[PDB]
């Protein structure tokens, strides 16, 4: 289930921004 | 039927006139910002409440009044040596401009020889990221009166020359109320047409971000259908774990809902989130009436919403001044204020 990737994924702490 | 026209005609004309005289009082601010308005001395300092890459906010005592509030600190030498000047001034003259009352509340900014220093209003609640995480997803009705103060944000921003360009839920503070206030207005803007710095978080950059274009507030609500999304489904419509392959989605033209999404909330969002500049809600000659009068949004009261007279679906709980049960804990680090002036005059404005 695309829950289960998302929580299996390195994507689901704080999300840094980009600037450059 | 006609009182339905009829009350959304005379609140259209009052939204106008508000937001006329909301452009009066914010150039005024705008032009002429307040400075030095504290002292770090005042202020006990009692918690990190979050970092960020040139600093941090805490929870700190005004020590003269004994309130609480947010107080974000951040290095001078950090940001000059990250060339990042611009962005920092933006934020701080952007705060002591703007009044609403889904926004972060400045209530007085100063710098020392080492830092700069903006002191806001505690939001006892915490970051929404923090509850949706927990939780897993919001309900329709949650989602929704979240997106309903973010909608009204954003047309009050947009109506200043505002870019906002970081839209998410570890941006969106939750006071006692329920209700959200915006923070991290780093990498806000006030432009008049177009832009082009590469800023903001991977999941929620728009297309037209990624692919070099120049562009507009039009991001903005872009960036709305993605954070209505992850709220709704408990992910966002575009991950992965390298950057380039949420870019690749994005680009893509293709997005795939929950099966409990409703049909509405499916329909806003493949408006919402439309590679086509000039077939995005938020973006076409009505504006952001396109997104208040959707279907999904037809239980709203917008007016209400403005005045915080809705009852939040969910409110986190408090157990008195100064509590921060709601939030995470980081690792402490003593302020060490340098005996020598850094970087003086690239944050004379300050």
């Amino acid at each position: 289930t695309t829950y289960a990737d998302f929580i299996a994924s390195g994507r689901t702490g704080r999300r840094n921004a980009i600037h450059d | 039927g006609n009182a339905a026209a009829a009350k959304k005609g005379s609140e259209q004309e009052s939204v106008k006139e508000f937001l006329a005289k909301a452009k009066e009082d914010f150039l005024k601010k705008w032009e002429n910002p307040a400075q030095n308005t504290a002292h770090l001395d005042q202020f006990e300092r009692i918690k990190t409440l979050g970092t960020g890459s040139f600093g941090r906010v805490m929870l700190v005592k005004h020590m003269e009044t004994g309130n609480h509030y947010a107080m974000k600190i951040l290095d001078k030498q950090k940001v000059v040596k990250l060339k990042e000047i611009e962005h920092t001034l933006n934020e701080k003259r952007i705060l002591q401009a703007v009044n609403f009352p889904f926004l972060v509340k400045l209530e007085f900014s100063f710098k020392d020889n080492s830092n700069l220093y903006m002191v806001m209003e505690y939001a006892p609640g915490g970051e929404m990221f923090s509850h949706l995480r927990r939780i897993g997803r919001f309900s329709e009705p949650h989602a929704r009166f979240y997106a309903a103060q973010i909608v009204l944000t954003f047309e009050y921003l947009h109506s200043l020359d505002l870019i906002y360009r970081d839209l998410k839920p570890e941006n969106l503070m939750i006071d006692q109320q329920g209700y959200i206030q915006v923070t991290d207005f780093g990498l806000a803007k006030r432009v008049k047409g177009r832009t082009w710095t590469l800023c903001g978080t991977p999941e929620y950059l728009a297309p037209e971000i990624i692919l070099s274009k120049g562009y507009n507030k039009a991001v903005d609500w872009w960036a709305l259908g993605v954070l209505i999304y992850e709220m709704a489904a408990g992910y966002p419509p575009f991950f992965a774990d390298q950057p380039i392959q949420i870019y690749e989605k994005i680009v893509s033209g293709k997005v795939r809902f929950p099966s409990h999404f409703s049909s509405d909330l499916k329909d806003l969002l493949r408006n919402l989130l439309q590679v086509d500049l000039t077939k995005r809600f938020g973006n076409l000659k009505n504006g952001v009436n396109d997104i208040k009068n959707h279907k999904w949004f037809a239980t709203t009261d917008w007016i209400a919403i403005y005045q915080r007279k809705v009852e939040a679906p969910f409110i986190p709980k408090f157990k008195g001044p100064g509590d921060t049960s709601n939030f995470d804990d980081y690792e402490e680090e003593e302020i060490r204020v340098s005996i020598n002036e850094k970087c003086g005059k690239e944050f004379s404005e300050f």
